[PDB]
């Protein structure tokens, strides 16, 4: 076959793109990192710059703290033995306090308190990273769409680790920090709630997850198919529709009898994605708080 | 019937079969040979489902279910009412999906664009064919395929999954799930990114691609670029479906015990298999 | 109960959202038209949305959508049948007339600008200091058409400065002038660049640009359309 636009045939390079200034405090920006010829076959070669800042630093530090609290506990569970550490890596787990401690912070270090400390570092890493998605857009005079979408993911997270436990009346309802154990939690959660397949919000969540693969497949493929007409320059096609945008739209119109625009597709996208965690969070939040058994709920239709 | 820019594109040519016989539209819809084939397969398939519903004795869409032949039939033909209808409907569905894709190719040819869309759709078809054709053939029976019913198809997912314990431990399923989750993440971000530029703070000028790169580099120290993100979403979602097919083509064939036990090979490696302490000692 | 209230509310929200999403996607190409240019009788159940206004940067004005929709160009096609829904035959040479897969849109006859108001795409020989950094360097290679004949030689790469990416090869013809070929329509091999879309004798036909060191949205559309259109219209002379 002829050229397909999955990998570039020819890379070009020029001076390091330090970026748009706008209201960004450039004091807080790194300089570039190295150029990856490897990455540049597919996307951009340039690494950096990144933007530091106080929140940046706080989030990053708190994030590591979280990772290290879980890690210390892992080592300790390995009895400090490096070869046991690697062996049982996916089997280690930092668990929340037992039910009897309810929502109190009393729980002893080895018996729930360490989970809480890690949860604290996580709570501040994430929310401060969110402030970051907002402020970085602000500094550049852009819309707040990223911070808005991030909030959907945050919602499910919040519901799993924080809102549901509080509503359920105990931290023991929350998710353990571990590879295999978080899966076991996932499977038990469903079992204990009458099988999540009867939770209408689990169903919708699945529709949007599958929907996102369908849509990004469709959009990704469409843009590459019209990249020979400059299709990937999406903003200039928004401001000044070209033959790329027209052939794009007409492909879908001829196929399935309707179509999008160069801006509107990105609205289908954002909403397909955020709806995953949006409905998902609601599905989980209602579980155990309002519905004990989804199968039972589904028999009364509600 | 036409978009304000459509007419210039509605020229003759690009068909794969039948020259200009079916080279025409119906409202917005292109037809072509494969438009016609699609209608035939889809209509047959729907009629056969309706018949199946009459034999099953219900018109409720929550109830209608079309099951494959029981395992005793192996790979033979079952009597119509005991799985044969499932078999003909499955031929029809494949007929319709493949026809749909080939129609998409005809459209691509008319429009002078790349073939990426039908090629991407081909992965979805392959996943379908994995569940209903490849895996059953490999396992010796049509009965391993999923039934065609809104709820019953979900029974099959559950029963199949739990047949191997907690399906979470299928390693190929873990990779698949990761591509799905990463895709949804990237879709959210690509969408948000483009819209945040096209729709800046009140009264400001539209931002540029430079601002998009800047925003992301600022946030995480990298930006894949605009060609890259569209390559990325394509890759992520196609990979999700590839590893979905893989994770099932291997279940009940090369591996058929509890998936959790597959992980034992790591733990039982000579050099640490016996060291005490940790979880497994 | 609350779960029922929640699911029922969500379905209402979702209908509204699909409505919002469908209307948002009608800001171009609408209202629908008959094959002759006039508003169609049947417009569908979704209305057009209230217009929105994009402030363009670099003083280039605004875009308001939806708004009056016009091709702003002649369209050399004619009906081939007495009823709705059939193909329209080109009345001239569809490559030259810019119809079918050779179509172009009449976009602004200015260049895309970067975030700083400089030209987004420049020839590399005028981009300080861009260079080929990986892969076979096409500059200097003979250019082969799908008739397997040489049509010229690559004399430069046109690059997207802010995205540091190759967009066109500038190709010199037997007569000393050049043409841009879209990067996505050439195959860079080791001893040649191959162009499947065009036979060699169609290269003089590529729409020329008006200033030799920049390119406009309008000219880009004309170049890409012409070259793509070759896949259908050059096929009698191919041989792939
Ligand atoms: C949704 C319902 C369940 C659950 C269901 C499942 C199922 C089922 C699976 C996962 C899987 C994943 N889950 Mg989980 N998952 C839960 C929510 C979480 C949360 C959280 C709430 O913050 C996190 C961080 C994780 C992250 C993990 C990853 C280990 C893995 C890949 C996810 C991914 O591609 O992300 C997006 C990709 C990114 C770009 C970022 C993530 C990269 C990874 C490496 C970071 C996550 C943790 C990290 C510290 C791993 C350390 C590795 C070693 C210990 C050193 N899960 C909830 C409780 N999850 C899959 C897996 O393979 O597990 C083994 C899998 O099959
Ligand atoms: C993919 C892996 C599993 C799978 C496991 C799950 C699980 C788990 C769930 C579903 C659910 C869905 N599955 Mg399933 N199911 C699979 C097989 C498929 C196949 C197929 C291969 O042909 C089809 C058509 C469906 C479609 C269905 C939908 C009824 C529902 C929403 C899906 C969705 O938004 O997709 C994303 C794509 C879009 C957003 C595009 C929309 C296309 C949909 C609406 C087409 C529906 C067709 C359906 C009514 C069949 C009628 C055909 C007519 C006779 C023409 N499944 C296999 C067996 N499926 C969810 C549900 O709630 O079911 C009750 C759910 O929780
Ligand atoms: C046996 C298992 C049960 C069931 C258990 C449950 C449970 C429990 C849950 C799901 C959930 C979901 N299920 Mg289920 N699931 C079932 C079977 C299925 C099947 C199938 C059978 O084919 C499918 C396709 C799905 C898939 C789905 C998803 C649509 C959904 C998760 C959305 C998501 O994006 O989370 C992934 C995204 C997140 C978790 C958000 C991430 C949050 C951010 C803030 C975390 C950042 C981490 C960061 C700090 C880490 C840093 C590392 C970096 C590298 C730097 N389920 C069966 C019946 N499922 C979730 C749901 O919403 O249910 C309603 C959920 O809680
Ligand atoms: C209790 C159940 C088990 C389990 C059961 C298994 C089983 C069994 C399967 C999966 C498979 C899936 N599981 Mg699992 N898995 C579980 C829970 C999880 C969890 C979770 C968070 O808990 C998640 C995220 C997932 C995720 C995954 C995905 C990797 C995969 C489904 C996507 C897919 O195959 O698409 C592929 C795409 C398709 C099949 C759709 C193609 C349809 C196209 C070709 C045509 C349809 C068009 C037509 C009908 C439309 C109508 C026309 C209208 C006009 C629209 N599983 C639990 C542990 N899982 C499935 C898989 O990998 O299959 C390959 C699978 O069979
Ligand atoms: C439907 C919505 C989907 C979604 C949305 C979403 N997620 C997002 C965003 C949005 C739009 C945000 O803008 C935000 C983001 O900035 O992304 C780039 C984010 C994000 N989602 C992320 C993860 C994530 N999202 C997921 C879920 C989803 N995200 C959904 C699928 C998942 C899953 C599926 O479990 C994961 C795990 C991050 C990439 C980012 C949030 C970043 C964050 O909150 O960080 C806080 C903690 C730290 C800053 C440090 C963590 C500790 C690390 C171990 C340190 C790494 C740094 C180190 C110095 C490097 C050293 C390297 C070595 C490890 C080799
Ligand atoms: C490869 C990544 C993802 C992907 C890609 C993808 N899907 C695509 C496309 C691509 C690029 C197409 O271009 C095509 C499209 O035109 O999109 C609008 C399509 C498409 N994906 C669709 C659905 C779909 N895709 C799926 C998902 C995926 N598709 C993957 C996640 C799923 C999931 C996740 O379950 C579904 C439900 C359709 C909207 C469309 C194909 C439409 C089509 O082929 O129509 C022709 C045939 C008919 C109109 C009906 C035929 C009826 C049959 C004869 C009888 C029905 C039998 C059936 C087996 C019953 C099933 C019962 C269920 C309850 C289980
Ligand atoms: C920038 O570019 C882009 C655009 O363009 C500017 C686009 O629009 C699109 C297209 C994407 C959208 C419009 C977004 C919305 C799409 C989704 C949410 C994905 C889900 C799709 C559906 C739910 C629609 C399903 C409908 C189908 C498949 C057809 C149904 C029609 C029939 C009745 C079929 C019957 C048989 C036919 C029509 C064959 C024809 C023959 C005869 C009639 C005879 C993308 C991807 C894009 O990236
Ligand atoms: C090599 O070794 C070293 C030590 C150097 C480093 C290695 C460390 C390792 C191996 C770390 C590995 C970590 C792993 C495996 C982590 C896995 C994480 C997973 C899978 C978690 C998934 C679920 C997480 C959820 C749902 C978390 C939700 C958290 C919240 C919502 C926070 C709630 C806040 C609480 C309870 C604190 C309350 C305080 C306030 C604000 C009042
Ligand atoms: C809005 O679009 C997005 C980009 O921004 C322009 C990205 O770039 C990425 C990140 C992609 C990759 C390949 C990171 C790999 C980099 C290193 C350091 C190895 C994602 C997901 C994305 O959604
Ligand atoms: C997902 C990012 C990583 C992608 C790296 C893949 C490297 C592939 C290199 C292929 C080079 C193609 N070629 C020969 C034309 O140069
Ligand atoms: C998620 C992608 C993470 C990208 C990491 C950020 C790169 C910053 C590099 C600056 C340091 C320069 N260096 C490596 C040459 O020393
Ligand atoms: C951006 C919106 C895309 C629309 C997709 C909507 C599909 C509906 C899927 C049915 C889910 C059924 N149920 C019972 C589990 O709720
Ligand atoms: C959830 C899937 C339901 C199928 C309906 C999908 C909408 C496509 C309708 C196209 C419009 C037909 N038209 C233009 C002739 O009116
Ligand atoms: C969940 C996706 C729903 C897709 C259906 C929404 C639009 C279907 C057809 C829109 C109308 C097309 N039309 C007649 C305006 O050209
Ligand atoms: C074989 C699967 C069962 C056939 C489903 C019947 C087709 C009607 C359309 C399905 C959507 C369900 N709905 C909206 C009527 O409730
Ligand atoms: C964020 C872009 C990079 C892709 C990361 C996707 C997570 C799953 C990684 C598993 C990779 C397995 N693989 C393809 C190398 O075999
Ligand atoms: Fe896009």
């Amino acid at each position: 076959a002829e050229y397909q636009n999955i990998f570039s045939q020819v890379q070009v390079r020029g001076p390091a793109d330090l970026g748009m200034t706008e209201d960004v405090n450039l004091a807080n920006r790194s300089g570039v990192g190295p150029f990856s010829t490897l990455l540049g076959w597919f996307g951009n070669a340039q690494l950096g710059p990144i933007y530091l800042g106080s929140l940046g630093v706080l989030s990053l530090f708190s994030g590591l703290m979280w990772f290290f609290t879980i890690g210390i506990w892992f080592w300790y569970q390995a009895g400090w033995n490096p070869a046991v550490f690697l062996r049982d890596l996916f089997f280690f787990s930092l668990e929340p306090p037992a039910p009897e401690y309810g929502l109190s912070f009393a729980a002893p270090l080895k018996e729930g308190g360490l989970w809480l400390i890690a949860s604290f570092f996580m709570f501040v890493a994430v929310w401060s990273w969110w402030g970051r998605t907002y402020l970085r857009a602000q500094a550049l005079g852009m819309g707040k769409h990223t911070a808005w979408a991030f909030l959907s993911a945050i919602w499910l997270w919040m519901v799993l680790g924080f809102i549901r436990p509080i509503l359920m009346g105990s931290w023991s309802e929350a998710v353990p920090y571990g590879i295999f154990s978080h899966l076991d939690w996932t499977n038990n959660f469903s079992l204990v709630h009458g099988n999540l397949f009867y939770n209408p919000f689990h169903g919708l969540s699945i529709a949007f997850l599958y929907g996102s693969a369908l849509l990004f497949a469709m959009h990704g493929a469409t843009i590459l198919a019209v990249s020979r007409f400059g299709g990937e320059r999406e903003l200039e096609q928004i401001a000044d529709r070209g033959t790329a945008a027209e052939r794009a739209a007409l492909f879908w119109r001829w196929t399935m009898g309707f179509n999008a625009t160069m801006e509107g597709i990105h609205r289908w996208a954002i909403w397909m994605a955020v709806l995953v965690t949006l409905t998902g969070g609601i599905g989980i939040l209602l579980s155990g708080t309002v519905v004990d058994n989804w199968y039972v709920w589904g028999q009364n239709h509600g | 019937a036409l978009l304000s820019f459509e007419r210039k594109y509605r020229v003759p040519g690009g068909t794969l079969v039948g020259g200009n016989l079916f080279d025409f539209w119906v409202g917005p819809f292109y037809v072509g040979f494969f438009g016609v084939a699609t209608f035939f397969f889809a209509a047959l398939g729907i009629i056969l489902i309706a018949w199946s519903a009459v034999l099953q004795g219900t018109w409720n869409p929550q109830l209608i279910s079309v099951y494959p032949p029981a395992l005793e039939y192996g790979l033979g033909g079952a009597p119509l009412a005991k799985g044969g209808l499932w078999q003909i409907i499955t031929i029809c569905a494949t007929g319709a999906f493949v026809s749909w894709a080939l129609r998409e190719v005809e459209i691509c040819r008319k429009l002078g664009i790349g073939y990426h869309i039908p090629f991407a759709f081909a992965f979805a078809i392959l996943a379908y064919l994995t569940l209903v054709l490849f895996r059953p053939v490999m396992m010796g029976a049509w009965g391993y395929a999923f039934p065609y019913g809104i709820w019953t198809h979900l029974d099959w997912v559950s029963n199949t999954g739990y047949t191997y314990g907690n399906f979470h431990y299928n390693p190929a399923h873990m990779i698949a799930i990761s591509f799905f989750f990463t895709n949804a993440l990237a879709l959210a971000l690509h969408g948000a990114l483009v819209l945040s530029a096209a729709n800046p703070e009140k009264g400001k000028e539209m931002r540029t691609p430079d601002h998009e790169d800047t925003f992301f580099r600022d946030l995480v120290g990298y930006s894949i670029g605009t060609l890259g993100i569209h390559r990325l979403g394509l890759l992520l979602s196609l990979s999700a479906v590839f590893f979905s097919a893989l994770c099932m083509i291997i279940t009940g064939t090369i591996w058929f015990d509890q998936w959790v036990d597959w992980w034992q090979w790591w733990v039982k490696l000579p050099w640490w298999a016996n060291i005490p302490g940790g979880i497994n000692g | 109960d609350l779960a029922s209230l929640a699911i029922y509310s969500f379905w209402i929200f979702l209908a509204g959202l699909i409505y919002y999403l469908q209307t948002e996607n009608m800001r171009e190409g609408y209202p629908l038209e008959n094959e002759d240019g006039t508003p169609a009788a049947n417009q569908g159940p979704f209305p057009l949305p209230k217009p929105k206004t994009f402030i363009l940067p670099h003083g280039r004005g605004t875009l308001t959508v939806p708004g009056p929709e016009s091709e702003d160009r002649p369209i050399a096609l004619a009906r081939t049948a007495v009823s709705e829904g059939f193909p329209h035959a080109p009345t001239g040479d569809p490559m030259k007339d810019g119809v079918g897969p050779a179509s172009w849109v009449a976009r602004r006859d200015l260049p895309e600008l970067d975030g700083h108001g400089h030209n987004k795409i420049k020839p590399m020989k005028a981009a300080a200091g861009f260079h080929v950094s990986a892969g076979k360097n096409p500059i200097g290679l003979p250019v082969r058409g799908c008739d397997l004949e040489i049509a010229g030689k690559v004399v430069d790469i046109w690059v997207d400065i802010p995205e540091q990416m190759a967009r066109f090869l500038e190709v010199e013809l037997k007569d000393g002038s050049t043409r841009l070929l879209p990067m996505q329509m050439v195959k860079v091999q080791s001893n040649r660049v191959h162009v499947n879309a065009l036979s060699s004798d169609l290269f003089a036909g590529i729409p020329t640009i008006k200033s030799p060191t920049e390119v406009t949205l309008l000219e880009e559309d004309k170049i890409c359309g012409y070259v793509a259109g070759g896949l259908m219209y050059a096929a009698p002379k191919r041989k792939s």
